[PDB]
RNA sequence: AGCUCAACGAGAACAGAAAUCUCGUGUGGAACAGAAGGGUAAAAGCUCGUUUGAUUCUGAUUUCCAGUACGAAUACGAACC
RNA sequence: ACAAAGGGUGUUGGUCGAUUAAGACAGC
RNA sequence: UCAGGAUAGCUGGAGCUCGCGUGCGAGUUCUAUCGGGUAAAGCCAAUGAUUAGAGGCAUCGGGGGCGCAACGCCCUCGACCUAUUCUCAAACUUUAAAUAGGUAGGACGGUGCGGCUGCUUUGUUGAGCCGCACCACGGAAUCAAGAGCUCCAAGUGGGCC
RNA sequence: GGAUGCGAUCAUACCAGCACUAACGCACCGGAUCCCAUCAGAACUCCGAAGUUAAGCGUGCUUGGGCGAGAGUAGUACUAGGAUGGGUGACCCCCUGGGAAGUCCUCGUGUUGCAUCCC
C-alpha cells in the first residue's frame, strides 16, 4: 500500500538459486524446532503461504512459538529512535537453523572443566579468550635471497595480453 | 543440416531431479505429504506402513524418516511364507493379505502389543477396524502404496486388510477393498473373503481345467506339482494365517558370510594405466 | 550375447488406421463407420490443434478420426493393405526409428462393398516394429530408455518387410 | 540539425541502447566495420597497428565514419587496395538524448538524437592489418585517421600476428610445429584434449603449449 | 511555488541524539499470540501443580 | 565512526595522549581514525617522563 | 487421479510452409484471465471424477504505519463440511 | 573567480634508429 | 491539505527508581555465524543486440557456362550446419567484490533427581512449567562525566552548501 | 564385492557412444475368468512361471560434452578512508586498507543410512 506493493523489489531477494529451483529437499520438513532457538530467515520463492515481508529476509530471530506448519520468530526493527521486537509468523520452508551460538555450549563446557581443574590445584586462573596479540621473537634460518627491482615500463603491456 | 540439440549451453542450463524422481522410483510430493509431522509434534515420528508388489515378491515394512534416511522398524516378505505353509501365489491377493498380517503380528511383538491387540484370528471380509484399549492406543500406521495405481481390489488393499487384521490402526475407508461394487456404494463382505481365501484363483483354476485342461497344466504348474487343488486353498490360507499368528519373530538365517568377497565388476583404471593406453593410442594415431 | 537371441525378435506393436477429412459431419461419421467395420472396434476422433483458413478448419472441429489396431487383427489388415499395395514400398517411407507406413486411395480395395451414399475413402497405414522389452519406455514405474542396439533401424525394418512379405523396396 | 559534438563528449548518463523500451532510434552513420582485403588468409598479414583511444569519453557514429573514410582513402592511395585489411573496433551502441525546445523543463526526457560508442582509456579504435613494408603508410593513414575523433589518441604498433591473439615469434613456432589451422584471419591452436579420432594424422599431441 | 519534496537528512542524527533505545527484556515474556491449546493446557498444569 | 572510536580511547582533545595494549581489536579501531591520530612505540625514558 | 508442454528430426493418399496420425529428442525455449517480475514438470500446466474451505465465530500478527484506521495477506484456536 | 584542438629549427632533459679516422655532413 | 493545522521526531522543566565499577550500557573493534546482486566481470553460458571471415551441405533460392529437358554436370552470391571472431545492456546474466546489514559471546547459565497437565505419543513418548541438590573467577577487546522509567509543555514542520 | 525395498545428499550422481556381469534378486516375459481399464490387456488392474539375459537395472572405457576442485587470470578490474595531490578538463599517480570474474592449464567422475538376500 501507500506507493509500494507487499513484494515490490523482490525480483531478486524472493528468486530461488541458480540450478536449485523445483522440488525441495524432504530435509527442510524433517527439521524440528523449539522455544528459544535461534532461526535465520531465508525466503523460499517457490512457497508462496507463510512468506515474511522482505524486510526479514536474511536477518536472525529467535523462536517463541510452535504452530502446526509455522514458528514464531521474533526479529529487531528499528524505526527511529528504538528496537522494535516484532514478533511474526513464518513457515518452516521460509527458516533455518541458526549456527550464530553452536561454539557457546562448547566453550562453556571447557570453561568450567578448566575451572574445575584449577580449583583441584588451588589456583585462580580465567578462562577468558583474548584477542590475537603481537608474537614473541624468533629465528629464521638465512637461506637464498632473490632481488625484486621495479620493472621498466612499456606500454606494449598496458593491455591485458598486449596490445 | 540439422542444428544440434544437446549443445553445451543445453547442459549447462540443465538442472537434475532428485535421485530417486530419475529412477522413477519415489513420488516425492507423496512422500512429502506422507513424513511431514506437525512441528507442535516435535520428535513424533511418522510411521507408514510401505508396500510394495515386485515380479515376483511383495516386501512390506514399517518405516519411519530421519535425516540420515528411512528407518525400518519391522519387515515381512512374501518369500518367508513358505515357512509358513504357502508356497505357491506368493504375488497375489491372499498373499498379500498373508504378508499384511505377518508385518502386523511381527512389529506388535517388537512393540510387546501383541497381547493387548490381537485383532480377529478369523479373515473375514467386513471392515474391520481394531478398538482401542484403555492402557494404551493401538499402533498407528499410513499406508504407502507407492507410484501404483489405487484401483478397487488392488493387492496392496489386500495387504492393508491383513495387516489390520492383525491388530494395527491403518487409517482407511472400504471403497477400494475386493469386493466392493461400484454401482452400489457397499462392500461385499463375501466376496471380499472369497478374495482373501484365493476363492478368485480356485475359480480361475476350475473354469480352465473344465475348458481347457493343457492351458490349465500350462499355467498352473506349480500348484499341481506342489498338489494343491482349487478345493483345498482355502483350508490352506486358513492353516498359514493359523502358523504366522503362532509365531510371528522372525527367522535369523544361519548362513556365514564369506571371508573375502570376490569381486565380479570391473575397477576403475588407475591415472598411470590410462597414460600409458592414452600414449599407446596415440602413437598409433600418428604413425600413419 | 548374441543377435540370435530370442527376446530379439521383431513384431508388428500396432497399426493404425488414420483418415483425416477437412469437414466434419455425415462425412466423419461415415469415415467412424468405415474404421468401425474395417478394424472391429469403435474409432477416436481428433480434434483440430489451430483455426487455417484456407484448409477451411476451425479449432475443436472433430476433422479426423483413427484407430488402433494390435494382435492377429492389425496383421490382418497390414496384410490387406500391402496387397492393394502389390507389396510395393518406397525406401523412404521407412522412418528412422524402426517404423513405416503407407497410403491408400479407396478402402474399396480392403474388402468393403461400395456405397453411393458412404462415397469413397482413402486411409493412412502405419505400422510400428517392436522388439520385447519396449516396456520399460511405456510403464509408470522406472521408465527407461530401450538400448540402442536392441532398437529396431530402419535397416531392420526394411529387412523385415523383405523377409516376412516377400516385399520389394523400390528407390525412385 | 546535429548539435557540436562537445555536448556529448562526456560520459554522463549510464548506457542508454536501442530496445523495447528506447524506440524509434536513428540508424548509425557507420555501418561498414571491416574494409580493404578482408578475405586475405591469417599468415599474409603479419603486421598490425592499433589507434587506441587515451580518453574516457563518447565517440559518434558520425566520427567513426569519416575516420574509416579517411584511413581507407590515404591506405588504397599509398599502399593499394589490396595491401591491407582496416577494421574499426568500436560499435556505438549509446543512444544520445535531446530536449527539442511543453514549455520550459518540465517533462524534458529528450527524444533520441543519434547513437554514439562509449570509449575507455586505452581501448583499441582501430586496426590495420598489412605486410611489413606497408608500415610507415599504416602509421601514417592513422596518423590522418586522428584528425577525425575527440579527444586524445595514440598509435601503438601491436606485438601480435595480424589480427590474432598470439606474438609474431609465438605464432611462428606454433606453425613450425604444426599447431595452426587457418581460420579466415583467426588462427586456431591445437590442444592435447577432445576426441583422439577428430584429429588428422601428426595433429594429436600429448601435452600443450 | 514548488517546494521540496523528501529528504533522510538530519532523521539519523535525531534518532541518535536519545536512541538507539534498545528495549529491556524481561525473564518472562507475554504469552500473547501463542498456541492456544498448548497455553490451555500449561494453565491446567499450572492450576493442578 | 571517528568520533565515537575516539571517544572509546579516550582522545576527546587535540594533542592528548593515551598509552593502548596492541591488540587485534584495538589495532583494528585504531585503524579507523589514522588520520586524526599518529603513534608509535614508546620508550621507557618517554614512559617514565 | 492420470498425463506432459513449446519446438525440432524422421515417416504416412489427397496433404503443400500450414489439417490428422506414428516414433525419437525435448529443463519448460508452452501454459498458468490481465501489466510486469517471480514461481511451478508423475505440477501450480492439460484431461477426467467428486464437490462448494468463495462456510460459521470471534481474537493474534504482517504490510501501510503515528507502530491509528481501511484494503490485502499470514499463522493458530473453536465448529460444520 | 576559465581556456581547447592544433602548432614552433625558442630552449631544456630523455627514448629508438642511421653515417663516421678502410675519413661522417655543407663549399670548393 | 501545498504561506495553515494536528500528529510523531528533535528540546526544556519536573522529577522518581536505583548504582559507585561487582556496570541490564555503546553511532567502536575482535571471534563465530547468516543474507545480499551494486561496482567489476560475461556473452568463447540463458534472454536481447551486433562485425567478419573459414570449412562443409540440399529431389526443395537468385544467376553464369555446358544443355531441347533431365531427381544431368562445373562455378558465383545467398540462405543452412560446424568451429571461430569485432563490439554491447538501468528495466540481461552464470560468476561476483569493497563498503554497509542481521545474530551470538553465561549469574535470565549448566548438571542430576522428583512433580503437574484436560496438550502430545503405540508408549510418564514428548512439550512446556514447577520444586529439591551441586557447580558456576563473572567467561572477547576498549570505554562506560552512570543506567532505567514517567509526567507537562515550547519552538519547528520554506531550508541551504 | 554386490543386488533388492525404503531413503539422505540432489550431476564428482547428468548426457552421448562402446564393452562386460558368477549366485540370489530385479527384470524382460505368458495369459485376460475374476477386480480393474482403455479406440487399443499399449498403459493400468488381476492370474501366472514357458522362455531370455536381447533390453532395463549395475559396472567399466572415451586425449567426449557437462559438472566439481585447484592453478592462473592477478594484487589486475573494482573498492572503504586521505591529501591546500597532478591535470584546463577528461581522468589519473601516490598514502592507510579490502580485493573479484571469462579465456588457458591440471586433476576427479559420487559418498552414504536402515532392512532382506546372494557371494
Ligand atoms: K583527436
Ligand atoms: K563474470
Ligand atoms: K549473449
Ligand atoms: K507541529
Ligand atoms: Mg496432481
Ligand atoms: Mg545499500
Ligand atoms: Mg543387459
Ligand atoms: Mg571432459
Amino acid at each position: 500500500p501507500a506507493g509500494h506493493g507487499l513484494r515490490s523489489r523482490t525480483r531478486d531477494s524472493f528468486s530461488r538459486a541458480f540450478r536449485k529451483k523445483g522440488t525441495i529437499p524432504l530435509s527442510t520438513y524433517l527439521r524440528i524446532f523449539k522455544i528459544g532457538d535461534y532461526v535465520d530467515i531465508k525466503v523460499n520463492g517457490a512457497i508462496h503461504k507463510g512468506m515474511p515481508h522482505k524486510f526479514y529476509h536474511g536477518r536472525t530471530g529467535r523462536v517463541w512459538n510452535v504452530t502446526k506448519r509455522a514458528v514464531g520468530v521474533e526479529v529487531n526493527k528499528q524505526v527511529r529512535n528504538k528496537i522494535l521486537r516484532k514478533r511474526i509468523h513464518v513457515r518452516i520452508e521460509h527458516v533455518q537453523l541458526s549456527r550464530c551460538t553452536e561454539e557457546v555450549k562448547e566453550r562453556m563446557k571447557k570453561n568450567d572443566q578448566l575451572k574445575a581443574e584449577a580449583k583441584a590445584r588451588g589456583e585462580v586462573i580465567s578462562t577468558k579468550r583474548q584477542p590475537v596479540g603481537p608474537k614473541p621473537g624468533f629465528m629464521v634460518e638465512g637461506a637464498t635471497l632473490e632481488t625484486v627491482t621495479p620493472i621498466p615500463y612499456d606500454v606494449v603491456n598496458d593491455l591485458k595480453g598486449g596490445y | 543440416f540439422i542444428k544440434v540439440q544437446k549443445t553445451r549451453a543445453y547442459f549447462k542450463r540443465f538442472q537434475v531431479k532428485f535421485k530417486r524422481r530419475r529412477e522413477g522410483k519415489t513420488d516425492y510430493r507423496a512422500r512429502n505429504r506422507l513424513i511431514n509431522q506437525d512441528k507442535n509434534k516435535y520428535n513424533t515420528p511418522k510411521y507408514r506402513f510401505v508396500v510394495r508388489f515386485t515380479n515376483k515378491d511383495i516386501i512390506a515394512q514399517i518405516v519411519s524418516a530421519s535425516i540420515a534416511g528411512d528407518m525400518i522398524l519391522a519387515s515381512a516378505y512374501a518369500r518367508e511364507l513358505p515357512q509358513y505353509g504357502l508356497k505357491v501365489g506368493l504375488t497375489n491377493y491372499a498373499a498379500a493379505y498373508c504378508t499384511g498380517l505377518l508385518l502386523a503380528r511381527r512389529v506388535l511383538k517388537k512393540l510387546e502389543m501383541d497381547e493387548e491387540y490381537q485383532g480377529n484370528p478369523e479373515a473375514s471380509g467386513e471392515d474391520y477396524s481394531v478398538e482401542p484399549a484403555e492402557s494404551r492406543r493401538p499402533f498407528r500406521a499410513l499406508l504407502d502404496v507407492g507410484l501404483i495405481r489405487t484401483t478397487t481390489g488392488n493387492r496392496v488393499f489386500g495387504a492393508l486388510k491383513g495387516a489390520l487384521d492383525g491388530g494395527l490402526d491403518i487409517p482407511h475407508s472400504e471403497k477400494r477393498f475386493a469386493g466392493f461394487s461400484k454401482d452400489s456404494k457397499q462392500l461385499d463382505a463375501d466376496v471380499h473373503r472369497k478374495y482373501i481365501y484365493g476363492g478368485h484363483v480356485a475359480t480361475y483354476m476350475k473354469t480352465l481345467t473344465e475348458d481347457e485342461p493343457e492351458k490349465y497344466q500350462s499355467h498352473f504348474s506349480e500348484y499341481i506339482k506342489q498338489g494343491l487343488e482349487a478345493d483345498d486353498l482355502e483350508e490352506m490360507y486358513k492353516k498359514v494365517h493359523a502358523a504366522i499368528r503362532a509365531d510371528p519373530s522372525p527367522k535369523k538365517s544361519e548362513k556365514q558370510p564369506p571371508k573375502q568377497h570376490k569381486r565380479y565388476n570391473l575397477k576403475k583404471l588407475t591415472y598411470e594405466e590410462r597414460k600409458a593406453k592414452l600414449i599407446e593410442r596415440l602413437n598409433a594415431l600418428n604413425s600413419a | 550375447k548374441k543377435l540370435s537371441n530370442p527376446m530379439r525378435e521383431i513384431k508388428v506393436q500396432k497399426l493404425v488406421l488414420n483418415i483425416s477429412v477437412g469437414e466434419s459431419g455425415d462425412r466423419l461419421t461415415r469415415a467412424a463407420k468405415v474404421l468401425e467395420q474395417l478394424s472391429g472396434q469403435s474409432p477416436v476422433f481428433s480434434k483440430a490443434r489451430y483455426t487455417v483458413r484456407s484448409f477451411g478448419i476451425r479449432r475443436n472441429e472433430k476433422i479426423a478420426c483413427y484407430v488402433t489396431v494390435r494382435g492377429e487383427k492389425a496383421m490382418q489388415l497390414l496384410e490387406s493393405g500391402l496387397k492393394v499395395k502389390e507389396y510395393e514400398l518406397l525406401r523412404r517411407n521407412f522412418s528412422e526409428t524402426g517404423c513405416f507406413g503407407f497410403g491408400i486411395q479407396e478402402h474399396i480395395d480392403l474388402g468393403i462393398k461400395y456405397d453411393p451414399s458412404t462415397g469413397i475413402y482413402g486411409m493412412d497405414f502405419y505400422v510400428v516394429l517392436e522388439r520385447p522389452g519396449y516396456r520399460v519406455a511405456r510403464r509408470r514405474r522406472c521408465k527407461a530408455r530401450v538400448g540402442i542396439q536392441h532398437r529396431v533401424t530402419k535397416d531392420d525394418a526394411m529387412k523385415w518387410f523383405q523377409v516376412k512379405y516377400e516385399g520389394v523396396i523400390l528407390n525412385k | 540539425g546535429r548539435r557540436p559534438a562537445r555536448c556529448y563528449r562526456q560520459i554522463k548518463n549510464k548506457p542508454y541502447p536501442k530496445s523495447r523500451f528506447c524506440r524509434g532510434v536513428p540508424d548509425p552513420k557507420i555501418r561498414i566495420y571491416d574494409v580493404g582485403m578482408k578475405k586475405k588468409g591469417v599468415d599474409e598479414f603479419p603486421f598490425c597497428v592499433h589507434l587506441v583511444s587515451w580518453e574516457k569519453e563518447n565517440v559518434s557514429s558520425e566520427a567513426l565514419e569519416a575516420a574509416r573514410i579517411a584511413c581507407n582513402k590515404y591506405m588504397t592511395k599509398s599502399a593499394g587496395k589490396d595491401a591491407f585489411h582496416l577494421r574499426v573496433r568500436v560499435h556505438p551502441f549509446h543512444v544520445l538524448r535531446i530536449n527539442k525546445m511543453q514549455t520550459g523543463m518540465r517533462g524534458a526526457f529528450g527524444k533520441p538524437q543519434g547513437v554514439c560508442a562509449r570509449v575507455a582509456i586505452g581501448q583499441v579504435l582501430l586496426s590495420v592489418r598489412c605486410k611489413d613494408g606497408n608500415a610507415n603508410h599504416a602509421q601514417e593513414a592513422l596518423r590522418r585517421a586522428k584528425f577525425k575523433f575527440p579527444g586524445r589518441q595514440k598509435i601503438i604498433v601491436s606485438r601480435k600476428w595480424g589480427f590474432t591473439k598470439f606474438s609474431r615469434t609465438d605464432y611462428l613456432k606454433y606453425k613450425s610445429e604444426n599447431r595452426i589451422i587457418p581460420d579466415g584471419v583467426n588462427a586456431k591452436l591445437l590442444g592435447c584434449h577432445g576426441r583422439l579420432a577428430a584429429r588428422q594424422p601428426g595433429r594429436a599431441f600429448l601435452e600443450a603449449v | 511555488a514548488k517546494s521540496k519534496n523528501h529528504t533522510a537528512h538530519n532523521q539519523s542524527y535525531k534518532a541518535h541524539r536519545n536512541g538507539i533505545k534498545k528495549p529491556r527484556k524481561h525473564r518472562h515474556s507475554s504469552t500473547k499470540g501463542m498456541d492456544p491449546k498448548f497455553l490451555r493446557n500449561q494453565r491446567y498444569a499450572r492450576k493442578h501443580n | 565512526q571517528t568520533k565515537k572510536i575516539l571517544q572509546l580511547l579516550r582522545l576527546r582533545q587535540i594533542f592528548n595522549g593515551v598509552f593502548l595494549k596492541v591488540n587485534k581489536a584495538t589495532v583494528n579501531m585504531l585503524h579507523r581514525v589514522e588520520p586524526y591520530v599518529t603513534y608509535g612505540y614508546p620508550n621507557l625514558k618517554s614512559i617514565r617522563e
